[PDB]
DNA sequence: CTGCATCCGAGAGCTGAGGGAACCCAACCAT
DNA sequence: ATGGTTGGGTATAATGGGAGTCGTCTCGGATGCAG
């Protein structure tokens, strides 16, 4: 996050819109408390039958 | 990008193949490496298992995430060992290596025989990874003192896998492997009956074609017994949007009118 | 029996919504004025 | 470092009624 | 006590697959060009 921050002080606009869309990201998870690593599955729930009947 | 079988054919051509020479060496060094393998489980005294996963674990290395404080103990527990029985343990090294150059090289066997198995239920790739399963047994128990390739020895396991990962994954409902077999001798027999007669066969001529202990009865439960269910979603009529599924009533809960 | 009908309740429909969200890897949870979770399957889902 | 400017891929397009491919071999568990 | 089930074996040699789609429009990133 302070990377970015830093980054928004580029003259770039380009620079300043990519670093922008990466914050939005960054601080969505931040704000959240959710971690990245869980945007990986370890275990995968099974739905239960009466639903695949 | 796409297309997974390109991808793997591509990288199983990477690997070359062996000759006469580099398959009769890799085989032989196989073998004295499950002969030192033994010979060192009788030196140590330890259960031969675990001192196989030893060294598989040292060949892999710490690449392949067993742990590495037991692994490194007994490794160095190994090689207090005086020498002269020592190189049995470079020989077992050696010879779990020239297994996986051994495999890798002879995985092509596994798409050529595989590539004729396409259509009963289970994928390709699906046929060729059960068949690297039977290529790995094969190697384990091949002996080269008989002189024969290695081939004869490979086909005959992969062909045993395959049948028996269609017989085990071919059908959603599981039907025992000996039911399997039986079917697939209703079917033929009575397609070879259609065949010579010209007719749709009748249940009584297959069961007096298969011989003593088959009657019509039996003949028609194995055929029913050899349904595959359907989808819920199958489309009827011409626009997109009627189900199977959504004619089908729930006949367990009780209605409305019952639980008042 | 003569009388009027009671107040509604959660439909099935939103529970077999909720269970196919959770069997996406999605945490759905229904909160009340609190910030409390709220239990709306009658303690038949939870271990 | 701007600005244009195609270039490619993704995701939508009324309701309702009605739609119909081996064989063998021998051990082993449930009941 | 009984059948139906479960796992194991077969030795000339056998070594990179195979199916394919065309009369739609609109929107938002992505890449490569001149300034």
């Amino acid at each position: 996050e302070k990377e970015l921050l830093e980054e928004m002080k580029h003259p770039s606009r380009a620079r300043r819109a990519k670093a922008r869309k990466r914050l939005e990201v960054v601080r969505a998870f931040l704000d959240s408390g959710n971690r990245p690593e869980w945007m990986i599955l370890e275990a995968v729930p099974v739905l239960p039958p009466d639903l695949r009947p | 990008t796409s297309d997974p079988v390109r991808q793997y054919l591509h990288e199983i051509g990477q690997v070359p193949l062996l000759t006469l020479e580099e398959e009769v060496e890799l085989a032989r060094k196989v073998e004295e490496g499950m002969e030192a393998i033994k010979k060192l489980s009788e030196i140590t005294g330890l259960d031969p298992d675990l001192i196989r996963e030893v060294v598989r674990a040292k060949i892999l290395g710490s690449a392949r995430v067993l742990d590495p404080k037991t692994v490194e103990e007994i490794d160095q527990k190994l090689k207090s060992l005086p020498k002269e029985h020592k190189r049995y343990l470079h020989i077992a090294r050696e010879g779990e290596a020239a297994r996986q150059h051994l495999i890798e090289a002879n995985l092509r066997l596994v798409v050529s025989i595989a590539k004729k198995y396409t259509g009963r239920g289970l994928s390709f790739l699906d046929l060729i990874q059960e068949g690297n399963q039977g290529l790995i047994r094969a190697v384990e128990k091949f002996e080269y003192k008989r002189r024969f390739k290695f081939s004869t020895y490979a086909t005959w396991w992969i062909r045993q896998a395959i049948n028996r990962a269609i017989a085990d994954q071919a059908r959603t409902i599981r039907i025992p492997v000996h039911m399997v077999e039986t079917i697939n001798k209703l079917s033929r027999t009575a397609r070879q009956l259609q065949q010579e007669l010209g007719r749709e066969p009748t249940y009584e001529e297959i069961a007096e074609a298969m011989g003593p202990g088959w009657d019509a009865k039996r003949v028609e439960e194995t055929l029913k017994i050899a349904q595959e269910p359907v989808s819920l979603e199958t489309p009827i009529g011409d626009e997109k949007d009627s189900f199977y599924g959504d004619f089908i009533p729930d006949e367990h809960l009780p209605s409305p009118v019952d639980a008042a | 029996k003569g009388e009027d009908v009671p107040e509604p309740s959660v439909p099935e429909s939103f529970r077999v919504l909720v269970k196919e969200l959770q069997a996406l890897a999605l945490d759905v949870q229904t909160l009340d004025e609190k910030d409390n979770p709220v239990d709306i399957f009658e303690g038949l889902a939870s271990k």
